[PDB]
RNA sequence: CCCCCACAUAGC
RNA sequence: GCUAUGUG
């Protein structure tokens, strides 16, 4: 029952795609979508960031790094029904955690 | 390479299967149609991003 | 212009010259001829008609035509003496018979004729060829039924791939019953003017017009005779394949009128079934019988059924089915099945009905339980829009909707093929069998595709031959009805189907009945007839296709009865070696070279023919289904009389044939074809595969011009199949040998269930006197309503390279031995994907895969003998692998390669 | 014996299907038959109170049973239940074009007879 | 929970 | 007698 997703995991380090290592490397961290990775342009994905330091790495200004591919932000739910903007946060006012940011594929 | 692909494609929709996913039609229905366009599937490319689409169905929930 | 000037005469029609002026055309139609040098029905030269096209005023073509035939002075005089006693029926064309000087010669110019008659339009669909296809599509551009842009489209004649082309047919069904009415109409002139002549296709307009009036004899009036068999018999699948009587489900037989409202209570049909009889086949010779009860024996049986088709396509699909009856136990009323309504035989009712019995033994409630009729009636209502298949009832409030679990994954296996060097990139061998997973509407999609079985007629002259030539295939076996303690049943730990699943295995009901209940219920059944459920299952399975599998598990009261049927002749034919059905026959121990050199015979020209059928499981028609089992009922005129032979049939058509099928807890109707769960599947299969290769055969010989056949036996045999096809009733029984004598020299075959190879003579088929694919390709797609396709059906030029597909095998030759010896081998995929994917993770432990692995390596000997290195290594692999696993927990013992090659080796 | 076992389940599977059965319209329409017999298929057809209706997509459902009322079988049914693939309960608002991504088709509807 | 028929083969 | 695998 345990021993199969342990076996999953290690053809899965045997396979060694970008990818692939990139989501399970920020699913460790936190990072976890939401709803099923779209691969048609411009198809919406969810995404949660659960802390600073990860939208530090995984947010990259206005386009956003996902699964080896550039997403742009739009709109962003901190949990709270609060709309946060983009010029809003910042490491000055890092207490508002974790913030549900919708996206688009380039 | 390729075949490594389908071969851990096809344990990890088991490893979905046995966290019943399967009580969901909406969300099963789209796994094994990921499932069976990578065991049909002739290249790496398309193989490896249905790949990635059915690891973050995986990854979706905790497990 | 003083010709042109004289074919319009009066009836004031402006003409065009088609061909070259004042002089005969020549043409390429299809004819239907029977003299004393050459009979059959193909294509030949008309050279003694000069044809104009008559023109609208603003000079667009019209598709009336001028069609002069210039013949002899007799011919002429006979005609205007036989018109004039025939130009009073409005269903013959108008003749104007006149003499010109050419040097006079007499003139007989007919009017608004059409450029294609009937028999032209018969010979496109039942010689069906792609990319030649110009007579069809001239017709139905013409005709309106698609426009010319219709043919862009390819796979437009595919019946699976594009069913829009049945609704194309639909167009031409309308002209075609009123050129079957125009028919009957020319026969009662016939009759009535005292006229005895043959009726021939070719000889009729596409408006439905007749025109040739040569061959017929003057008689007294009122005693005419025609004679209509060809023409009916021919014309017999063009009536379901364009739905020709669909006007009659109408209120007055018009189409811009509303449909039929049906009592829903009325279940007979029988009046209506001979007034659509009397209507349409007036002149037909044989007799009819609506309810096929009264039938004296089984060709009769088969001609009634093939009437039978045709007509339930008019009456309404809820009149058929079981027919309940009300009936009490102990003053209970229950509601029970006392009969059944079947599209092909008619009404039957049972004869042994109990309505009040104070006792119920387990014989009776045993059939009650698996009647559909408490099931049916309890149930609720279902509207099911997944499926285009009649739905009756559903069991249950919810509705089941099972998955197919993947295949789980070995992974020791997969790290040991890595380790060996296999799976680089650009190797031949790879994996490309997996187990494929299924959503959640599999088994509903599946079910789905018996929307591919459409009712079909046949030619029943040709059938009523075909039959008769595949009874010789089943002469050295023998059959009848066993004994309940003289069955033999292999695997007693099975389901026993709905709704005994829910109580025990098929253990359980072979224990609990003793041997003299099992043979009272079989005697019920030979006097009865039972309905049954059969449960539909999700194959598990390993394939290279996306597609899900369906097998029917039909219930035990179906098939304990069947086996007490079948059971002598079907062990007869699995006992029997060297035959022409293979079922039975190891590959092992020089049986693939066996079977090789049993079909590789006497054929003088040797090429190697194979065929694949598209959809054989769904597509099969219930006259062909009829016929298997009519053919293996052929052996009980000893212990069955003619009653239990035809209720015995009733049975079997009733419970794997149009039975009621329970697709995941909701009932559906079916409407037709095969069921993989019955008792006599795969000898019926083989019943119809030969019958397909048969009628192949018959449609080469009489499709081809007889004075262009070198031979004269061949010419002869040809002469003589159309009269034993068109003209006698009787049977010719040593024509039927000499037939079977010619196609056992010509065109010998090997007959497993649907998978077929044969050796044919090269000569022969490239003269057109033997099935070739092309003639394979037009019989399924008349009588299959399928296309098969040539890409992947094989031909096989050289004799020492085997045949390239039989059973998933590919076979070559190597010396074992000293001796060349044919050796079956699979594709290493296969084993490769049946080797890292198993269906349970319980099968991954070492006490099964052991016995696992020493199969499959069993499986794949053969391949160390193959010239690619890969394939070779394939059994290394397998090998060194159960070497591993047995050093991890001497020629018998299955670790060393020789014990491997002694399964092939063809001394025991 | 076992055989005693099992013919008394199909005897009591008899007994209960038998009173599932309500003898109104199965009585009305067999005693109204002349030979006594009617066929199968118009027994649930004519005789069973509830509809089960599984619609696979959106626009089957508009053309079927839209509303709280429809017309099938030459009767009028009363929508009582709709429930998706899942076994869950759909709301009558839920069914609409915009959101018909978000059902998990197919849908079971559930009528009764007027 | 469901898992057909037939034939071939292997181990006890 | 059980199990497994191939074939339709
Ligand atoms: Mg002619
Ligand atoms: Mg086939
Ligand atoms: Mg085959
Ligand atoms: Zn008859
Ligand atoms: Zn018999």
């Amino acid at each position: 029952t345990s021993a199969m997703q342990t076996m999953l995991f290690t053809m899965l380090r045997k396979l060694d795609n970008d990818a692939l290592n990139n989501i399970i490397n920020n699913a460790r961290d936190g990072c976890v979508p939401l709803n099923i990775i779209p691969l048609t342009t411009a198809a919406k994905l969810m995404v949660v960031i659960p802390d600073y330091n990860t939208y530090k790495n995984t947010c990259d200004g206005t386009t956003f790094t996902y699964a080896s591919a550039l997403w742009e932000i739009q709109q962003v739910v901190d949990a709270d029904s609060k709309i946060v903007q983009l010029s809003e946060i910042s490491m000055d006012n890092s207490p508002n955690w974790p913030l549900i940011v919708t996206a688009l594929r380039a | 390479k390729m075949s490594d692909v389908k071969c851990t494609s096809v344990v990890l929709l088991s490893v979905l299967q046995q966290l019943r996913v399967e009580s969901s039609s909406k969300l099963w229905a789209q796994c094994v149609q990921l499932h069976n366009d990578i065991l049909l599937a002739k290249d790496t490319t398309e193989a490896f991003e249905k790949m990635v689409s059915l690891l973050s169905v995986l990854l979706s929930m905790q497990g | 212009q003083s010709f042109l000037n004289r074919v319009c005469g009066v009836s004031a029609a402006r003409l065009t010259p088609c061909g070259t002026g004042t002089s005969t055309d020549v043409v390429y139609r299809a004819f239907d001829i029977y003299n004393d040098k050459v009979a059959g029905f193909a294509k030949f030269l008309k050279t003694n008609c000069c044809r104009f096209q008559e023109k609208d005023e603003d000079d667009n073509l019209i598709d009336s035509y001028f069609v002069v035939k210039r013949h002899t002075f007799s011919n002429y005089q006979h005609e205007e003496t036989i018109y004039n006693l025939l130009k009073d029926c409005p269903a013959v064309a108008k003749h104007d018979f006149f003499k010109f000087r050419i040097d006079m010669v007499p003139h007989i110019s007919r009017q608004r004729l059409t450029k294609y008659t009937m028999a032209d339009l018969v010979y496109a669909l039942r010689h069906f060829d792609e990319g030649n296809c110009d007579t069809l599509k001239e017709i139905l551009v013409t005709y309106n039924c698609c426009d010319d842009d219709y043919f862009n489209k390819k796979d437009w004649y595919d019946f699976v791939e594009n069913p829009d082309i049945l609704r194309v047919y639909a167009n031409l069904g309308e002209r075609v019953r009123q050129a079957l009415l125009k028919t009957v109409q020319f026969c009662d002139a016939m009759r009535n003017a005292g006229i005895v002549g043959v009726l021939t296709l070719d000889n009729q307009d596409l408006n439905g017009n007749w025109y040739d009036f040569g061959d017929f004899i003057q008689t007294t009036p009122g005693s005419g005779v025609p004679v209509v068999d060809s023409y009916y018999s021919l014309l017999m699948p063009i009536l379901t394949l364009t739905r020709a009587l669909t006007a009659e489900s109408h209120v007055d037989t018009d189409l811009t009128k509303p449909y039929i409202k049906w009592d829903l209570l009325k279940y007979d049909f029988t009046e209506e079934r001979l007034k659509l009889f009397d209507r349409y086949f007036k002149y037909w010779d044989q007799t009819y019988h609506p309810n096929c009860v009264n039938c004296l024996d089984d060709r009769c049986i088969l001609h009634c059924a093939n009437f039978n088709v045709l007509f339930s396509t008019v009456f309404p699909p809820t009149s058929f089915g079981p027919l309940v009856r009300k009936i009490f136990v102990d003053g209970v009323p229950f509601v029970v099945s006392t009969g059944y309504h079947f599209r092909e035989l008619g009404v039957v009712h049972n004869q042994d009905v109990n309505l009040h019995s104070s006792r119920l033994s387990f014989k009776e409630l045993l059939v009650y339980a698996a009647d559909p009729a408490m099931h049916a009636a309890s149930g609720n209502l279902l509207l099911d829009k997944r499926t285009t298949c009649f739905s009756v009832a559903a069991l249950t409030n919810n509705v089941a909707f099972q998955t197919v679990k993947p295949g789980n994954f070995n992974k020791d296996f997969y790290d040991f093929a890595v380790s060996k060097g296999f799976f680089k990139e650009g190797s031949s061998v790879e994996l490309k069998h997996f187990f494929f997973a299924q959503d959640g509407n599999a088994a509903i999609s599946d079910y789905d595709y018996y929307r591919y079985n459409l009712p079909t007629m046949c030619d029943i002259r040709q059938l009523l031959f075909v039959v008769e030539v595949v009874d010789k295939y089943f002469d050295c076996y023998d059959g009848g009805c066993i004994n309940a303690n003289q069955v033999i049943v292999n695997n007693l730990d099975k389901s026993a189907g709905f709704p005994f699943n829910k109580w025990g295995k098929a253990r359980l009901y072979y224990d609990s009945m003793s041997y003299e209940d099992q043979d009272a219920l079989f005697a019920y059944t030979k006097r009865n007839v039972i309905p049954t459920i059969t449960q539909m299952n999700l194959k598990y399975a390993i394939s290279a296709k996306n597609r899900a599998r369906t097998v029917a598990g039909v219930s035990i009261c179906s098939t304990m009865t069947n086996r007490q049927f079948h059971q002598k002749l079907l062990k007869s034919i699995a006992a029997t070696r060297g035959a022409t059905v293979v079922i039975g026959t190891s590959k092992f121990y020089g049986g693939w070279h066996n079977m090789l050199k049993t079909v590789y015979s006497d054929v003088e020209n040797p090429h190697l023919m194979g065929w694949d059928y598209p959809k054989c499981d769904r597509a099969m028609p219930n006259m062909l289904r009829i016929m298997a089992s009519l053919v293996l009922a052929r052996k009980h005129t000893t212990c069955c009389s003619l009653s239990h032979r035809f209720y015995r049939l009733a049975n079997e058509c009733a419970q794997v044939l149009s039975e009621m099928v329970m697709c995941g807890g909701s009932l559906y109707v079916k409407p037709g074809g095969t069921s993989s769960g019955d008792a006599t599947t795969a000898y019926a299969n083989s019943v119809f595969n030969i019958c397909q290769a048969v009628t192949a055969n018959v449609n080469a010989l009489l499709s081809t011009d007889g004075n262009k056949i070198a031979d004269k036996y061949v010419r002869n045999l040809q002469h003589r199949l159309y009269e034993c096809l068109y003209r006698n009733r009787d049977v010719d029984t040593d024509f039927v040998n000499e037939f079977y004598a010619y196609l056992r020299k010509h065109f010998s075959m090997m007959i497993l269930s649907d998978d077929a190879v044969v050796c044919f003579n090269s000569t022969y088929a490239s003269q057109g006197l033997v099935a070739s694919i092309k003639n394979f390709k037009s019989v399924l797609y008349y009588q299959n309503n399928v296309f098969m396709s040539e890409a992947k059906c094989w031909t096989e030029t050289d004799l020492t390279k085997g045949p390239h597909e039989f059973c998933s095998q590919h076979t070559m030759l190597v010396k074992q031995g000293d001796d060349y010896v044919y050796l079956p081998y699979p594709d290493p995929s296969r084993i490769l994907g049946a080797g890292c994917f198993v269906d349970d993770i319980v099968k991954t432990d070492g006490t099964l895969m052991i016995e696992r692995f020493v199969s499959l390596a069993i499986d794949a000997y053969p391949l160390t003998k193959h010239p690619n290195q890969e394939y070779a290594d394939v059994f290394h692999l397998y090998l060194q692998y159960i070497r591993k696993l047995h050093d991890e927990l001497n020629t018998s013992r299955y670790w060393e390669p020789e014990f491997y090659e002694a399964m092939y080796t063809p001394h025991t």
